[PDB]
């Protein structure tokens, strides 16, 4: 199921990826290149999600 | 390039704990050390840019089979990131660790006739900087210590000044000196200036920027390992405490 | 889980070992799948573009 | 008495013993595919009328985004294609590329560095040598197509004798005249203008009749094994390209006319087998340099 | 009088008469076009790290899946065209293939089976004969480019003359000095390093002064009738590879340097417009098996 | 006097040195078990239509799925064990194997290294010289038969000595014509054809009659501690593949015509027995050689 | 200047061009494994107490199920495979089987029809000609490993011309005193016992000692591309099971002592490549062959 849920809607997923990064201008990207950092997710969350 | 990261006395002399002696031998070919070469750097002539081959670099390089050759192959190693060539070592002599080579008797190597003036010369110390003096002078100390010619080592920094005034201070035997080590030695790092991907005329000042740009890719990937964010992911020998302390010492 | 084990027993393993337990099992996920990298441009309209 | 061979097939200096391992093959790989596409991007920016696909291409290629004034070149991948270049056609080449360069750069691209997956022909005309008589001249001119003109001065007919080598597959011979020729210790055939012969067989010999000089025009057939990529005329500019720029102007080295020559000169030699292998990777790479040049035009006249 | 003509012109073998209706032309057309399908497809699949490409474009090719136990040779398909390509070189070859799976092979890609809607430029020279005087020697070595070199030891000049054949369109003269060339009853101009010539326009007259020897360069050009998927660079490729498997190995053959230098033979010999007809085949057939090959060596 | 020696007994080469710890031999051992796999998941597959045994195989052996388009060499296990062969022949080739990469690969599977705990029998004569008086003149020829001949021409009996070392275990001789032989100050027995001989025994002295030329064959039998996984069938097609491979190709080495004569010449120099230790490693890598490589041609 | 010639490379007579397409290679490959399972369950049979796994082998061998009182003869298989080994030893064999009856038996199992998926190594040493002066007795006896016995009688030294037919890899040549060995036009070394030789370099020159004769005993190695389940053991035994069985009995065909010789010396005739790969599917059969007929004693 997941695997099938994730071939249907990657297409979605990829475009929106895209627009969001249309959003930033090239001086603030460049800074956020510097820092960096760890996400936690709990593990309902992840299983739920996909 | 993990050995070049090194900043700390403490992070050095752990990491050659670990490092096996093969990782200090190349098994490449290499060219001749020192020969007058022309090399080519597009980027700023058209002309080809004319250089000198030397033995420390990120290169392999012909070594001598003697011990005098292992002993300079460990601190190529440790200044350059890159060993040198000596054909059929024994496996006894690779499995053990760089520093047990350096500090240990159990090794059939003999040392005891090693002249430091003809190794810095051999290992050029009119090119290296001042981080790269700092590491070789670690590991002459080392030497040293091992094989009782404590003497031989500071005639040697007395007849150059500016060694002398940058010898790391530590006893290769008591683990307090090497704690209280404020000395800098990471060659490559996470550069406060600007970093940009041109090249550069020199062979040492090119290998040495590959390994500079390396690193930060190394910075950012999955194999970086972050305290702050996994520290209890980690195994209880390599997490980071108080009272590690290396094998003896 | 999938092993008759606990995390006291399991530690100071490597990962070598810990992929020949599961494929033994008949585990076949013990790899990680890097990410294909989209290669995307912003159209430069006012700006000099991204 | 006499022996007369062909000029390129002369002492062929040692090829570069580096960068001949499996990582170091597909950073070669690596570079070809990348080209080509810095290439097909340069095309099609030119028809959109927008310089976005050849900046993603570059991108790719040097791993940076150029400035305006800042002259473009390829940045580290072209410095180290064009040091290894330099490093596979002579030993003296000073081989000074990190591993750790060669091992990010092979990253770039999921390829395989296989050397072996094909086959191409190569017609250069192998003579070892040709034996003559005292009162007989022979001149071998021409590698592509060699013409052997000999005239027999002597009273008789004389008997020379070609030795073309056991490395070429296939040699046809043509003659202005008709002329005989057969194998050592076997009927001389009628005369005829054209034959075919696998160079295997043993020495050949040729009559030569007293009178009007006979000219041989001889052409080989050579099948060398090279990756699926190999492009014969890419690699041909390549190599006078890498030749013009100075890049082989190495001390004790043979300088050839063509690609061809260079790897047929290196195959008719002693361990010619490993040295064939190091000349296919210099070929693909050497295509690479033409493909990235070309799109990153630096001379100008 | 001597006469003195270019070695690949003399005895053109008789060509193969069979797989040359509709059907057999659609075949080789076919094999084109599948073949090109994988190469191209053999470079995707290396590209990337997915091998479907090649599966694909080989299971159409051969009929079957690949295996890796099994050595790739091509299938049903590269028996056929392989001994095709024999068939075309001799009319002793036997005609193996059957026309059923011919018919069948053919019907794995819609091609229209045209060899003669488009056209190639070929660059063999042909010299049908150079007559020469008592007292002169005459040479001819090439073919792509031939070197005519001319030497009299009389007391006077002496009239050469040179006859291209009727099928090359034109030919171009090239000498180390200025020479004098006319058309037969036709006044000498000047001495001129370089002359342009139609073959058809009539045998050509050079005059010899004593001393000094005169090579004369030749380069021509001639139009045949190709289909438009004729690349020359693949067909050379084919030439040499079919050569060099023994293809056409067989008795009483003349063997010709390129592919060029065998379709100019067959056109000036008689019976020619019909023989170029079937070598036009047979280009095509080397093409596709070069491209094969290549993608499947053995 | 005359002497003559066994050809294949003259200067045996220094060993390697390298690759002889256990560590090492646990490797050799995992890669003749592995490319044994391959052999046998190779022919399984060709009968079940499936290449799901042979990608298993080829999975383990390689560390990489296998791919069309792709020579299918054999990964790194395979440079591995091409790479340890030729340090064994000779003390000057280069190792060039990681002990990281030995100890990766030896990690595959679990076996021992012993190299003691079976045995094999070698058929190669070690006849070490044979002295001859004045007159009369012997020559050996042969490894596995060492058929000798040897004419008297002289009035007195030739009374020769024959010398086959402290190492092998039987020595059977037989004759064209029947003979007497004696251990040095022995009774000459009858004259028989054939003769059981301990070379421990001593030298043994034979008596040459004046008529007719005598030849002698001579039949030998040596044990050498060998590990159980050793099959001789296999080490001498590995060895005949090695030298065609061109892996013995070190200068100021010396060739042998088989696997056992390499072993033999090896064991009678001074200092064979250790040097005999690393020919039985050579020999069981040398048999994994051979099976992988009629696996995955190259 | 006398020439001396090995004794199995005169006069390779012609082999059959019948049972050499596709299905018959399958029809040969199906024939070994159905074989191998008939001998096999035999043993298992004879090891048990049932003889059922012998009954289930036999009744996919003939097609029918074996029977107390009547004899078990291997059915439709055995005379189909019987005659073909006919038909692929020369090509005078009636060739009578049918291919209806081919591709029937051949579908009874899946397996490829492969030959050169692996490969063999063959120890026949070829000679093809010892050219030797005047004064210079020349004599070469062996297959397997050629000795050559040479006299001078002369004063002067006598240079002797070594070919070695330029299809084998390498030749091992050892020598029963030391001699001097080296190309035509290449200076002399020192004496050696043992020289590693390339037959592709080109004829070799031998000088002689006055004195004494000195013989040289010659063993090569050749691979040749044969199909995975090749095994020289069982080749060898079928081919002289054949052979006592009147297989090959056929007018106007020359005789071989083994298969070695038999494939060693097609491949060194003028058609070389294309008769040994009808003698390698030969081989496989012969292994098919003394599989059943040890199995079925009939």
């Amino acid at each position: 199921a997941c695997r099938d849920k994730t071939s249907a809607n990657w297409r979605g997923y990829s475009v929106l990826v895209s627009r969001y990064r249309s959003l930033i201008p090239n001086e603030l990207f460049e800074s956020l290149r510097n820092i960096s950092g760890e996400y936690n997710i709990n593990p309902q969350d992840e299983h739920s999600f996909f | 390039m993990d050995v070049l990261s090194k900043g700390s006395l403490k992070e050095l002399l752990a990491h050659l704990e670990k490092t096996p002696l093969e990782e200090a031998i190349s098994y490449r070919i290499g060219t001749v050390p020192y020969q007058n070469v022309l090399i080519s750097r597009n980027e700023y002539y058209n002309q080809l840019y004319p250089d000198t081959t030397s033995l420390i670099d990120g290169v392999s390089r012909e070594g001598q089979r003697n011990v005098n050759g292992l002993i300079m192959s460990i601190i190529s190693y440790v200044v350059s990131g890159s060993g040198h060539y000596i054909p059929n070592i024994g496996f006894m002599l690779l499995r053990r660790s760089i520093l047990d080579i350096l500090t240990k008797h159990d090794t059939g190597l003999v040392t005891n006739n090693l002249n430091y003036g003809i190794i810095a010369r051999n290992l050029t110390v009119s090119k290296m900087n001042c981080e790269q003096r700092k590491r070789m002078l670690i590991c002459f100390k080392l030497l040293a210590y091992k094989d009782g010619n404590q003497n031989d080592y500071e005639i040697y920094l007395n007849q150059n000044i500016p060694l002398k005034q940058i010898a790391p201070n530590f006893i290769p035997g008591d683990m307090r000196t090497v704690i209280h080590n404020q000395d800098q030695l990471a060659i490559v790092g996470i550069p406060a200036y600007r970093l940009t991907q041109s090249t550069e005329l020199s062979i040492r000042d090119d290998n040495a920027k590959s390994y500079k740009l390396g690193y930060v890719d190394w910075y950012n990937s999955n194999s970086f390992l972050r305290e702050r964010s996994e520290f209890n992911l980690i195994r209880l020998k390599d997490r980071d405490t108080k009272y590690g302390k290396l094998n003896g010492w | 889980f999938l092993t008759n084990t606990t995390y006291d027993i399991v530690n100071n393993d490597t990962i070598d070992v810990l992929k020949m337990k599961l494929r033994n099992q008949g585990w076949p996920f013990v790899e990680r799948y890097n990410a294909v990298e989209i290669d995307m441009s912003v159209e430069p309209l006012r700006s000099p573009g991204q | 008495a006499n022996r007369a061979t062909s000029a390129f097939l002369d002492n062929p200096h040692p090829v570069g013993v580096n960068y001949v391992d499996e990582g170091s093959r597909q950073f070669v790989a690596v570079a070809e595919l990348l080209a080509s596409k810095l290439i097909d991007s340069s095309r099609e920016s030119d028809e959109s009328n927008s310089d976005v696909p050849f900046v993603q291409a570059y991108s790719k290629f040097a791993d940076d985004n150029p400035r305006h004034l800042r002259v473009k070149t390829g940045g580290k991948m072209a410095n180290a294609l064009t040091n290894v270049i330099r490093s596979y056609y002579s030993i003296n080449a000073p081989a000074i590329v990190p591993q750790v360069e060669i091992d990010r750069l092979a990253s770039k691209a999921t390829v395989s560095g296989d050397m072996y997956n094909s086959y191409a022909i190569f017609n250069s005309v192998p003579i070892v040598e040709v034996l003559s008589p005292a009162r007989t001249t022979v001149s071998i001119v021409g590698s592509d197509r060699a013409d052997v003109t000999m005239l027999n001065t002597g009273a008789g007919a004389a008997n020379i004798t070609f030795n073309f080598g056991q490395i070429a597959e296939t040699v046809i011979l043509k003659g202005s005249v008709p002329f005989q020729l057969a194998r050592l210790n076997q009927p001389m055939p009628a005369a005829r203008f054209t034959y075919k012969l696998r160079p295997l067989d043993g020495p050949f010999i040729v009559v030569l009749p007293v009178g009007n000089p006979l000219v041989i025009s001889a052409t080989a057939a050579t099948r060398i094994q090279v990756p699926l990529a190999f492009n014969k005329a890419l690699v041909e500019s390549g190599f006078q390209t890498a030749m013009n720029d100075g890049l082989f102007d190495i001390q004790n080295v043979n300088y050839y006319s063509s690609f061809d020559e260079f790897i047929i000169s290196q195959y008719h030699a002693q361990d010619g087998i490993n040295r064939v292998s190091t000349c296919v990777i210099l070929g693909l790479a050497l295509q690479a340099y033409d493909q990235m040049r070309r799109a990153l035009p630096v001379r100008r006249v």
